[PDB]
């Protein structure tokens, strides 16, 4: 007497999310259902990826970051609750119906980069953004979810499983198998969701490592050592053909002068040099007319024979 | 490949268990061989429109052929068994099928998605999940390995296909039959050589027993331009299929 | 990061008595449950303590040997499971020793210390029955220790505030001409913290400070200069009569601490033992 | 459908979860898969269609028998024969001792003799993987897991997302190749061998650079004499690193000359050079195999 | 409506904990290990990890419950 199952949400490998009552305030909440797995992993116990959201998201409280409701458990199979989100950032770029304003693109852009200051000043790492692990309220409120990838960072010698992102948003170190890396990683997947939001198509949509690599190199140019400094030392670094590169302004042409300017730095070949969410806050981008739409006013998504 | 043979064989196996039932067509009380020519057509434009392979379009020819052949269904829901058919022959052949909303819109929304649904269902379970049918494409991909011309290839990829529209003398002819007439009928078209050898000790289809289904395909080439369905010939006009359905089919055959 | 943790909202208490109180709650808890069910073989408070105390040497034991070797921060984090665990619960109705496990096994997954089922099991002084038996019991009994949690997973060690206290003291602190050879003893003193309830009381970087104060204390040398001076507490001297405070009342802490008897822990074995089939 | 008695959860996948139930009216341990097909927008799933078909027709001794297939208004029930465990479990629990070399033998034997059976019926199985493995007590090993399984009566496109895990993988998938072939299969039986010879992945990479740089370390990297072709592919870079082939003596210790030679007759860069199913079933590897 | 940028503002109940940037020349970074140029690669240094731990040695010492 504590959820009563009401829909199916979507199903996945690692767990099963329907949609779900509270019967205490009848309150709307997607529950996420782990699954058991492969019979091999019985003796595994309770599913890793469940206890890393648990424990990540029972100590992270910021409007832009998706609140563990509940985390109530049968002995056979745990259950995790969350708040219900209409929809995510990737339906409402596939849907051609709705258009992005250049407000509403800030607006997307301001919630996922104050929440990811947020997750980077607690020293943790989203490591999966993209889209569709931005989900949207009714009221419009952009929240990072997804959090099995997420793991912190900051201690020394703490390298781990190799868990990245799709291939699309991957960044180029993480591209050459760097083991230890900072907000960088989140920050290129930011300027491609950026670039995914002004093109509404993926930006670098690669089918394979090394074509993601190349697709990289050709959009923004094989760089240098001096853009670089230390590339060859990645253990899986390739030398690849000097590309030219594309100027920005011919990719993003109805893109302005401070927009490519935050372009540029979030796709900084450099991952010290690129700029941090806290930097990127504070660019001029942001602070210049038009100012960001609010969470109310943001856009919500042949013959027959004649026999 | 040294198992080749072998599949060549479990083929020739399995199109005789895969064979819908000959003369199912007079059983019906509703539709006739018209309208099917007709949906046959229609499925080679929706082929065409959503870029599938030609293994998705025999197969549902093959799937509609082996459903009407139990199954009795009125003129309304014909439309409706080629669309479920072409939606299983698409997950069951392509890399990822369309979604049910492209199969319900290119009909116009004639049938909604629950019906398609439903109808794939009832035709998945006559078939009993038998799927993995043989095809004129198939063994005309067997056989081609015995030449290569691309354009021979092509014209026979043509001739096969014409041979799904029509189902009156076709159907009595199982696939490997078809296929070896439509090479035949090809290699005579474009470089006027015959059956090859190879293939005669390969599959034990003479000449001889060819010549009905031959002379069947050789007459379907000559009125192809008359043919009230002209989507095939219009499908290999392109450049991609080199440009064969324009070609001047031969007026003797010896 | 600690200051807006569960564990400082939740599992920080401001008194021993609070403690007591909970694990005395827990007893007759249990006592009623078993008097409702259906006289000698309950347990006072103070033995359930004696016997919590003997089984948490044994984890720590069990975790100093364990192949691979755990890092510092699994054995805290497991060492924390086991007193938080049996805060709200007895003895009596769950075994410390299957207890004591599963906490091992939750804060090995908790801390990314990836390894797998076969091999903690293996690190059992058990045969391989019994190895089975055992991670039966372990999967059993891993929801229900994440249950008594309260789903608080992320526990905080002073280990890394005391290796920031050293960087800042290396840094700011020219006085103290090398702060190394504070290490090995304030790493003893943490050991004794980590026996006594202060992990329940205190703040980690309260803990690594009064570890480090002590050690300095026990070599003669004094950082009254580092507390009013590098960390600013002469502006505000409230706060650092209260910081002097906790460090006191933690030293007293740990100078109250009593060991288990090997034959006291003998008889509360034996009687646990005889209660844990009398239910 | 009520002819079953639901004993356990044996596990649950991407799309069906799975049951331990008793024939209640003849007393046969079985597996249920139950694959919900409400919650579908799309109908059965492709992967299922594709399993029960070419499985249907796949009836051999290693093989896992598809008994009966119950199909419901929002629902569908696969019952197959029932196995106690798989072979990466049982590599899992036979580590620091090691399998048996005869029931290597043995298990090589009745997995290439399975896939031999499924290529001759024109079906890719394209996911060999020890956990896809499923044997019994009397020391019978089956193919399992046709989710992946493909047929190749017409050529089969190599899809990214719907492809074997990484240590199993071979490299002209991970060059870019455009078609499968029954090579990429011969090819993860080979891993899998190598794996059970030496309780450990051959090729325990992390990425698709890491895993192909793992294969180009201990094959050495290719040129267009080993692989005609090679460098066209289209994610060959020509600035690859040139490593040396190790000889197998430290790859695979424990095996001899015939194994030795048969694994390498697995590991051929090129995808027509290496051995087929059948032509390794005629391998003098197995002169002396008894199923123990 | 214009945005304006405001740091956020979490209470640690400790002492100040100095800016990352500012590490090196107040003199933290002598005392922690260098960063590899492998780590450099990634985006990895040395500063990362003293601010994380000055960050940690100072949460919290200020609170009483
Ligand atoms: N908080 C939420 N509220 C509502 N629906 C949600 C929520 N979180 C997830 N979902 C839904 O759950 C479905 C499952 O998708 P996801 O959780 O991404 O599984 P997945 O396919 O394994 N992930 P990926 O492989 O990264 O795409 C999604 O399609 C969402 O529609
Ligand atoms: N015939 C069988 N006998 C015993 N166990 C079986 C049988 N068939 C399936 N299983 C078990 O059922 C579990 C799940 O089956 P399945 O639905 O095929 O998942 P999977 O393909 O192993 N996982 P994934 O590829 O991640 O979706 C596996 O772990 C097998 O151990
Ligand atoms: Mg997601
Ligand atoms: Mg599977």
């Amino acid at each position: 007497k504590r959820y009563e199952k009401l829909d199916f949400l979507g199903e996945g490998q690692f767990a099963t999310v329907y949609k779900a009552r509270d019967k205490n305030t009848n309150q709307i909440v997607a529950i996420k259902k782990i699954k058991l797995g492969h019979r091999s992993e019985a003796k595994d116990g309770i599913n890793r990826t469940a206890l890393r959201e648990i424990k990540l998201l029972q100590e992270l409280s910021h409007p832009n970051i998706i609140g563990l409701l509940d985390a109530f458990g049968h002995k056979s199979n745990i259950s995790l609750v969350f708040d219900f989100m209409e929809t995510d950032l990737e339906v409402i770029i596939k849907d051609n119906s709705l258009v992005l304003t250049p407000s509403h693109i800030k607006a997307y852009m301001l919630m996922t980069l104050q929440g990811l200051e947020y997750l980077h000043q607690h020293w943790i790492l989203h490591r999966d953004l993209k889209p569709n692990n931005l989900l949207l309220d009714e009221n419009g409120v952009l929240k990072l979810a997804d959090f099995g990838l997420a793991k912190s960072f900051g201690s020394p010698n703490r390298a781990y499983t190799h868990q990245v992102v799709t291939r699309w948003y991957r960044a180029p170190e993480l591209l050459f198998g760097a083991r230890m890396y900072g907000v960088g990683v989140d920050m290129w997947a930011v300027g491609c969701i950026l670039a995914e939001l002004l093109l509404r198509v993926p930006f670098l949509p690669g089918d394979s490592d090394l074509d993601q690599l190349t697709r990289i190199f050709e959009t923004l140019g094989t760089p240098t050592e001096e853009q670089w400094p230390d590339m060859c030392s990645l253990p899986d670094y390739v030398t690849f053909k000097s590309f030219p590169g594309i100027p920005l302004h011919h990719i993003f042409s109805a893109a302005g002068d401070d927009l490519l300017d935050l372009i540029q730095g979030l796709f900084l070949f450099n991952p010290c040099a690129r700029i941090t969410a806290t930097q990127a806050l504070k660019m001029k981008y942001f602070s210049n007319r038009p100012g960001p739409t609010p969470g109310c006013q943001l856009p919500r998504p042949p013959k027959k024979l004649i026999f | 490949p040294d198992y080749h043979e072998d599949i060549h064989t479990y083929l020739r196996e399995m199109e005789v268990k895969c064979k819908p039932k000959v003369g199912y067509m007079k059983k019906q009380p509703d539709i006739t061989n018209s309208m099917r020519a007709i949906l046959v057509d229609w499925l080679v434009e929706v082929g065409e429109e959503y870029k599938l392979q030609n293994e998705t379009l025999h197969l549902a020819v093959n799937y509609i052929d082996r459903f009407l052949s139990s199954m009795s269904v009125l003129r309304g829901k014909l439309q409706l068994v080629g669309t479920a058919a072409m939606l299983l022959a698409s997950k069951f052949e392509e890399i990822y099928p369309p979604e049910v909303a492209e199969f319900v819109y290119i009909t116009d929304d004639t049938y909604t998605k629950k019906q398609v649904l439903r109808m794939e269902h009832l035709v998945l379970k006559v078939l009993t999940f038998d799927l993995a049918a043989p095809t004129v494409n198939q063994f005309l991909t067997q056989y081609f390995l015995h030449q290569a011309n691309c354009k021979v290839e092509s014209l026979a990829m043509f001739l096969g296909e014409l041979s799904l529209i029509d189902a009156d003398p076709y159907l009595k002819y199982l696939p490997s039959v078809i296929a070896g007439a439509a090479f035949h009928l090809a290699l005579y078209t474009v470089t006027g050589q015959s059956w090859p050898e190879s293939l005669i000790r390969k599959t034990g289809y003479t000449l001889e027993s060819l010549k009905p289904c031959l002379m069947d395909l050789h007459q379907t080439y000559l009125k192809a331009p008359q043919h009230a369905q002209q989507s095939i010939r219009e499908k290999y006009k392109n450049s991609k299929y080199h440009g064969v359905s324009l070609l001047n089919p031969p007026e003797t055959l010896n | 990061m600690y200051h807006n943790s569960s564990q400082k909202r939740h599992w920080t208490f401001s008194s021993e008595e609070q403690l007591a109180r909970l694990r005395a709650d827990a007893n007759r808890k249990f006592r009623c449950k078993a008097v409702a069910n259906g006289d000698p073989v309950f347990l006072e408070p103070h033995e359930e303590m004696t016997l919590c105390k003997y089984y948490e040497k044994r984890l720590l034991e069990f975790c100093s040997v364990f192949k691979p070797a755990m890092p510092r921060s699994v054995v805290g984090t497991a060492c924390m499971y086991f007193k938080r665990f049996y805060l709200n619960n007895s003895v009596m109705e769950y075994h410390p020793r299957i207890i004591m496990l599963t906490c091992a096994f939750l804060a090995c997954k908790v801390d990314e210390f990836n390894v797998s089922s076969p091999q903690f099991v293996g690190n059992l002084r058990e045969s391989p029955l019994g190895q089975e038996k055992a991670l039966e019991q372990i999967l059993e009994y891993e929801l229900l220790l994440i249950q008594q949690l309260n789903f608080h997973l992320i526990v905080h060690n002073p280990y890394r505030p005391f290796e920031g206290f050293l960087i800042d003291l290396k840094t700011r602190y020219p006085i103290l001409e090398n702060p190394e050879i504070l290490r090995k003893t304030a790493d003893d003193f943490l050991n004794r913290i980590a026996l006594t309830d202060a992990y329940l009381l205190y703040t980690p970087s309260q803990i690594a400070l009064t570890a480090i104060l002590s050690s300095a204390s026990r070599a003669g040398i004094t950082m009254e200069s580092y507390l009013s001076e590098s960390l600013m507490l002469k502006e505000n001297r409230t706060c650092l009569s209260q910081l002097l405070d906790i460090m006191k009342s933690m030293r007293n802490l740990v100078k109250k601490y009593e060991p288990p008897r090997s034959e006291e822990v003998a008889v509360l074995k034996q009687k646990l033992e005889r209660c844990h089939s009398a239910e | 459908m009520e002819n079953f008695q639901k004993v356990e959860k044996i596990g649950e996948g991407t799309y069906g979860v799975v049951y331990k139930a008793r024939n209640k009216l003849t007393g046969e341990v079985v597996a249920l898969k139950k694959i919900r097909l409400d919650t579908e927008t799309e109908g059965v799933p492709s992967t299922a269609i594709r399993e029960i078909s070419l499985l249907k027709e796949l009836n051999h001794p290693n093989i896992v028998k598809l008994l009966d297939v119950i199909h419901t208004e929002n629902k569908l029930y696969l019952v197959f024969e029932f196995l106690h465990q798989d072979l990466k479990k049982f590599m899992d629990a036979s580590a620091l001792t090691g399998i048996p070399l005869p029931l290597i033998k043995s298990y090589l034997f009745q997995l290439l003799q399975g896939l031999a059976f499924c290529h001759s019926h024109r079906v890719l199985h394209r996911d060999l993987k020890p956990q896809n493995l499923l044997i019994n007590t009397e020391g019978a090993i089956k193919l399992a897991d046709f989710g992946l399984a493909r047929a190749f009566g017409v050529p089969v496109r190599t899809y990214t997302h719907e492809v074997v895990t990484l240590w199993y993988r071979a490299p002209e998938i991970l060059l870019g190749c455009k078609y499968y072939s029954t090579a990429v299969d011969i090819w993860s039986l080979g891993c899998i061998f190598a794996e059970m010879v030496t309780r450990r992945a051959l090729f325990p990479g992390d990425s698709e650079i890491d895993q192909l740089f793992r294969i180009f370390r201990t094959l050495g990297t290719p040129d267009e004499v080993v692989w005609p072709g090679v460098t066209s592919m289209p994610d060959y870079k020509p600035s690859f690193p040139k490593w040396a082939r190790q000889d197998f003596s430290k790859v695979v210790p424990p095996l001899d000359e015939d194994g030795r030679s048969l694994l390498s007759q697995m590991l051929h860069y090129d995808p027509n050079k290496r051995i087929s199913a059948k032509a390794a079933l005629a391998h003098p590897f197995f002169q002396d195999v008894t199923k123990p | 409506a214009l945005y304006e940028y405001q740091p956020l503002q979490i209470e640690t109940y400790g002492p100040h904990v100095p800016e990352l940037e500012m590490l090196g020349r107040l003199g933290y970074l002598n005392h922690v290990r260098a960063a590899s140029p492998q780590d450099l690669a990634g985006g990895y240094t040395s500063s990362l990890a003293c601010h994380r731990a000055l960050q940690d040695a100072f949460s919290g010492l200020f609170w009483q419950p």
